[PDB]
């Protein structure tokens, strides 16, 4: 059926055809960053007079 | 895959264009079949071994 879709026809003649791909989907997601705990000093630029 | 690497938000934009990807796939498949035919035609002149 995928071959029928990519060939845009209801009848497929004898042969070998290429249909789409086999891209492997990721299982899950990871995020890694340095463990910096101190908040940035935005009070010395915003909360300033 | 070459133009919009595994990104649906890019494949959707590509789909707004024409059938360029299908045309390129057709051309490259024709090239490969032509090379195979050339190799077959040059060497397989006589069929008896
Ligand atoms: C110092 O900066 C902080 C962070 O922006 C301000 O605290 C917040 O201010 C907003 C806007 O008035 C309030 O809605 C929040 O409730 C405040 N608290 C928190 C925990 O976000 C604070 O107002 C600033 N101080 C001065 C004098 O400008």
């Amino acid at each position: 059926s995928e071959t029928k879709c990519t060939l845009k026809s209801f009848t497929v003649e004898k042969g070998i055809y290429q249909t789409s791909n086999f891209r492997v989907q990721p299982t899950e997601s990871i995020v890694r960053f340095p463990n910096i705990t101190n908040l940035c000093p935005f009070g010395e630029v915003f909360n300033a007079t | 895959m070459y133009i919009c690497g595994d990104s649906t938000e890019c494949s959707n934009l590509l789909l707004q264009y024409g059938s360029f990807c299908t045309q390129l796939n057709r051309a490259l498949t024709g090239i490969a079949v032509e090379q195979d035919k050339n190799t077959q035609e040059v060497f397989a002149q006589v069929k008896q071994i």
